[PDB]
């Protein structure tokens, strides 16, 4: 499924490490004047017309690159492109809406519509641009074993260290909203988390903890948990909620591989339903990929 | 971890042959000196030294 | 050092000279800053040294 | 921190006389000077400066270089900046200061007569076995390594005297620099300035006419010819009080000093020497 | 002087600190 | 005991600052500097030690940092911004920091509450009377002065930290809106505005 | 179990015969001014760091000594310390409770958050530096048959002559507090005492007598006697509340050597349910302990 | 395992220094004896190799050294390798360590002071001493051709003699660090070089020309390769043998 | 010490101040 397509980064913008999606280069008349320097990056599809080549080149307000990635994942795609500009963070992912490029390679990763980038609130909760990892607190972080326990007590000190190097932290367990909040509540975990997935939740010993699963869209033509195999999109847009609208990378720590929808990075954890000192070494892995992801864009 | 607080002042040395030291940077030496030689007597060479030279 | 307490300022120039051209300078000086210190301290043949009594 | 302030290792052993020694910073500079500003203003009528030589980039060659505290009307004694040996006790009024700044002086033009006749009167103080012996020991101590210090010879091409146009004959005034103590040697060339800087085969001028003077009277803040130049330097009262509430503001000063500049420096093949 | 108005809110966001949990 | 250490640190940091300014080797005390227009150089080289000073705290693995800046003492009300005195603008690829010299003035010259207020402190009379019975400096004002612009340069330096790493429209943003770093620490432990809380309440 | 560890007298200090466990030489920032005067001793257990040996000796406020004692007693700590300066006597056990130095050397023995030093007391009941005992009523000083009394009415001349000497008279017997106050009472002691171990006690009787034992920690990982060996952190602490903060030895006298937590010294006597002229050699046995002591510390 | 003279200096002494200053070509087992710290601070030159050409498909990566002397040197300081009759004054032989006062002296046939040396020494120095004998002296026998190609360097014989007058290491030394301008490769004479870039003398090696002043050698066309600026080793005319392209 | 070069040359001469 190796696709050809152009990336363009501007020369002189005014929102840094946005990325706009286009069917084609022509798009740009649709942004005119005046909103083309809200998305420094731009991407779409390569037709293979050596004349557009030329137009683009022309466009000296644009440095051109063209680069390949299979048609079912934003991972390469942004892979390619942060390599390709040596940009390791990404802004929030815009799309035109007057005009929806249906490109295969999204299928519920994220997007936003192109005219709301300038309504983005900048301020953010961690300085700099932190990483993301969501974990799916069934036997990851608990126990499966009714009465559920930390299956590592070592679990406070890797969210701690989380934190203070600078990550957002996110829940998805496929559980009740109920469940999940008891469980954190016996766990006492709670503060640890800033997003948790499974009016919000109301429960008088609770504000605000779970969003509504509002957003309902089925499958994207692919037959998968039932429910769905974790959803970047959802993620990402709470993270815009919490006025997170960058970051570094993102990872998918879970006790199923399966689920595993589109994430920068994934890591798998055993489904015990008994306390046993091995989140340490799961710690260590996600911190590896995180240094990874520090070598990748260490220069 | 680390603990200071300021130069020090410590005893002297009073021997004349205490000041022998290795020409090397490379390799360490340490002269043999007696105790005495922190003492604030007339004798400005140590016990060791004197009977190691002058008998 | 032994030069120094026998004077022997010949032996005492050529072996300053063997150091210098060669670290070592500061080991010249050490030592003999030193061992002249405690010479000129003894010196009982002078005043301000508190040992002619 | 290093203290290299020469004349502050004076201790007032007379117990009911207290030594404030108020005496510059800058003794903690690990540089050419052994004698820091105060002790120079006061004891030598100089101050310390520096003249940049070469500031483009990053060749920054500052040479060091003190000023005249002399005016245009002192003579004599008066005008001498470093006495000669010969003459210090008197241009200095040695009997006026304390007995170890006479000591400190006595060691640095080598009177040894003097220091052994100071160490002698010392010898009938009170308290003369107690703590003057100490003293004494303490600062000869410090004076006698100052000056090994600075002596060469213990364990290049400047020239003084060779810059005066219209002298009959001789120079000489190295001749009195060579019989200089290694300390007063180092000083001469820490403050004062070769009026010429010749490197490998290229001379630069800093001045028309040299400054200073040197003869056998010593260093002196005189002329090679003619008058001397122009050197100019809260208790509320009811006089303080000011009266009601109400030309070349606009232009910087050019100093109204009289900076040491006398002689002339062979640089060899050695190109610019920074190191 | 500017006649501007003022946030204090933001202010106080400026000097804002949250605390842990530990 | 344990919060006392903590206020020992906190001091140990002041006292950083200290060596920094004696190395900056100002005659005049930072409020006569600030007085004194005409030091336009002192100025600048102040806020620019304070800002490499802050950022090495920050990043202490870091000591990298901008070795050259434009600056401007702004003077007239219209070149200064309420509540921001340090300004951190782009003039087409040149860095201005703007300066607010009236207000840094202002500040410093402040009345501070010293002997005014009474806050708990070792008051131990029986210990005051053993040690009787057994028997250059830095004013409470100058250590208040001192921290407040240490303060000052403290969040002139986190606004110009956004500048870098997210630009100037995120500068601006910030600028406007603060709330970004009422998270704060999340390096910025090293930093005093850390350290406490202020607020204001409607009376 | 010999362990090697390190310990200082301040050369010049305002709180006298005072000790500060410290868990590293290092904690002296924690006092940082005006705080290590009033700890003129400094124990804590040394790491074998010629360079830390070295800094300390360098601390000229300091006189070091080094010495090896069990891991598992204040005795033998206390003595060597003693010994090595010289000072027969005590002062309130002080301990970092900012950064609680564990060592299990102390296990119950006393201690005190430094922080408490300025606020003790140091008026007392005895002038100098008096001793202290700890009788166990029950077959020590009376018979155990029901109708207790004194084995040996030499039993008030031995107090008498302990009060007279100066020391501290302290009672602990493993009965109920009325039990123990009736015997009292019963054998005509009563006075005899300055503390009871067995709100104090309220009988119309007695006014307060025998402190609540509100203390509870059960045991320190030791299986021993149900309530304890006995405690020297409780009769301690009640010494401090009877404003005695300071004490030449200790020693523990009962009918059970089992007992015997830890004590400067110990006495063993008959459980006889009878009376019998002993207690005059028990006495005999006591005050040679406490000669032995003054000999320790004759010079 | 390396190779490097003067890097068998063991710490006979408890006198001066010694660190063991080898530069990692040491391990390089070329047909040097010595790596490239000991060469340039002891004869101001920097190893080096050639290759030549693949018309037959040789490209024989040819061994030479690079001039470390400027335009400005006279005398001793443009004298590369020394005579047995100047090494000494060139040397520092007081700096150095007896060990490679030891060495120079074997190498430069001075057994004199190599037994003076030895017998000062001796007041476990003298077994060191003999474990630096028995390197320097494997070194030297390997070097030495007499044991179990026409490279002159006069032609383009005084010089000849010169170079055989110098010891087996010190003309391997000299043979690989010189490269004659002339090179026969078995009847094809091919010439390399239009001039000399130094001179042998009885002082020895000197970075030298045959007249004119000395060759520059100190310490945006960024579309475009460089070309070294330093002054290599050249001198003499060398005849290979009735030999095929012996790659061996 | 700066090292500019100032205007030095001629004789002056003035009466009273007249400043
Ligand atoms: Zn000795
Ligand atoms: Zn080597």
């Amino acid at each position: 499924l190796q696709s050809k397509w152009i990336c363009l980064r501007l020369n002189d913008a005014i929102i840094k490490r946005h990325v706009l999606v286009l069917s084609e280069y022509a798009d740009l008349k649709y942004l005119g004047f005046e909103k083309y320097k809200f998305f420094e990056y731009v991407i779409f599809q390569f037709c293979n017309d050596p004349q557009l080549c030329k137009i683009i080149e022309n466009n000296y307000n644009y440095c051109m690159q063209i680069f390949k990635a299979p048609a079912d994942d934003m991972r390469d795609i942004r892979h390619n492109i942060k390599r390709a500009f040596k940009t390791p963070v990404l802004g929030h992912m815009c799309v035109l809406s007057n005009k929806p490029p249906m490109y295969s390679f999204l299928k519920e990763w994220f997007l936003l519509p192109h005219y709301k980038v300038v309504s983005l609130k900048s301020e953010s909760l961690t300085w700099g641009f932190p990483h993301v990892v969501v974990f799916d607190l069934d036997s990851t972080l608990i126990t499966e074993e009714e009465q559920v326990e930390i299956r590592d007590p070592f679990v406070y000190d890797s969210l701690q260290e989380l934190h203070e190097m600078g990550c957002v932290l996110v829940l998805w367990s496929y559980g009740s909203r109920d469940h999940v909040a008891h469980s954190m509540r016996d766990v006492d975990l709670e503060g640890y988390f800033d997003i948790i997935i499974s009016n919000a939740i109301v429960d008088y010993n609770l504000k605000k903890r779970f969003i509504e699963n509002k957003f309902v869209f089925d499958i994207h033509n692919h037959r998968s948990d039932n429910n769905i195999p974790k959803s970047p999109k959802i993620v990402i847009k709470y993270l815009s909620d919490k006025n997170v609208n960058f970051f570094k990378s993102i990872t998918l720590v879970d006790d199923l591989p399966t689920n595993n929808y589109a994430y920068d990075f994934y890591v798998k954890v055993k489904r015990c339903p008994t306390p046993v000192q091995d989140w340490e070494h799961y710690h260590n892995e996600i911190i590896q990929n995180i240094m990874d992801y520090e070598q990748y864009f260490i220069k | 971890v680390p603990v200071g607080m300021a130069p020090r002042q410590m005893r002297v040395n009073r021997c004349i042959f205490a000041s022998i030291v290795s020409f090397d940077a490379c390799i360490t030496y340490k002269s043999p000196c007696s105790p005495d030689a922190y003492h604030d007597d007339g004798w400005f060479i140590c016990n060791n030294h004197l009977i190691k030279r002058f008998k | 050092i032994f030069h120094l307490i026998y004077n022997n300022e010949n032996a005492v120039n050529t072996i300053c000279d063997n150091l210098k051209y060669t670290n070592t300078q500061r080991v010249i000086h050490s030592v003999y800053a030193t061992t002249k210190s405690i010479l000129d301290t003894t010196n009982p043949n002078t005043f301000c040294s508190r040992v002619s009594r | 921190r290093v203290n290299r302030c020469i004349f502050a290792s004076i201790v007032s052993f007379d117990a009911c006389i207290t030594y404030k020694s108020p005496c510059s910073p800058d003794a903690y500079h690990d540089d050419g000077w052994f004698i820091c500003n105060n002790h120079l203003i006061k004891r030598f009528k100089m101050s310390k400066m520096v003249l940049p030589i070469f500031d483009e980039d990053d060749n920054q060659f500052k040479m060091t270089i003190a000023r005249h505290l002399v005016g245009n009307k002192e003579r004599g004694i008066k005008r001498i900046l470093i006495p000669s040996a010969t003459n210090y006790q008197d241009v200095f009024n040695l009997n006026s200061m304390m007995q170890a700044e006479q000591l400190i002086f006595h060691l640095i033009y080598n009177n040894e007569n003097a220091v052994n006749t100071i160490c002698d009167n010392l010898k009938y103080t009170e308290g003369f076995t107690s703590n003057t012996q100490r003293v004494i020991h303490s600062v000869y101590a410090t004076t006698k390594s100052i000056l090994d210090t600075t002596n060469p010879n213990t364990f290049e091409l400047r020239f003084f005297d060779v810059t005066n146009a219209r002298a009959l004959r001789g120079g000489a005034g190295d001749q009195l620099f060579n019989n200089y103590s290694g300390f007063l040697q180092n000083l001469i060339r820490r403050a004062v300035a070769p009026e010429y800087l010749q490197i490998d085969t290229e001379e630069l001028r800093f001045r028309n006419c040299a400054t200073c003077i040197i003869d056998e009277t010593g260093l002196v803040a005189s002329v090679p010819d003619g008058p001397e130049l122009y050197n100019p330097i809260n208790r509320l009262q009811i006089r303080n009080v000011l009266k009601f509430e109400g030309t070349l503001s606009g232009y910087e000063e050019y100093p109204t000093y009289v900076p040491l500049f006398l002689g002339y420096q062979i640089i060899n093949s050695e190109n610019n020497f920074l190191r | 002087v500017s006649n501007c108005k003022f946030n204090i809110e933001d202010y106080n966001n400026i000097f804002k600190v949250m605390e842990n949990i530990r | 005991s344990l919060e006392s250490y903590e206020t020992l640190k906190i001091k140990l940091a002041l006292s950083k600052y200290m060596a920094m300014l004696s190395t900056l080797e100002m005659t005049q005390p930072l409020l006569e500097i600030f007085r004194n227009k005409a030091d336009t150089r002192q100025i600048a080289a102040v806020v620019f030690s304070t800002l490499a000073f802050i950022h090495n705290r920050f990043h202490p693995l870091v000591t990298n940092f901008t070795n050259k800046m434009e600056f401007v003492v702004t003077e007239t009300n219209d070149t200064s911004i309420p509540g921001e005195p340090i300004l951190f603008t782009e003039n087409e690829g040149v860095l201005l920091c703007s300066v607010d010299r009236p207000s840094i003035v202002k500040m410093l010259s402040r009345e501070f509450d010293t002997e005014a207020l009474v806050n708990f402190e070792n008051d131990n009379c029986n210990v005051r009377i053993a040690k009787t019975f057994g028997a250059f400096s830095i004013t409470e004002v100058e250590a208040t002065q001192y921290l407040t612009l240490l303060l000052t340069v403290e969040h002139a330096y986190l606004h110009y930290y956004i500048f870098k790493n997210y630009g100037v429209f995120e500068y601006c943003k910030s600028l406007t809106d603060h709330s970004l770093f009422t998270n704060k620490l999340r390096k910025t432990s090293n930093l005093l505005l850390s350290k406490f809380k202020f607020t204001i309440e409607d009376f």
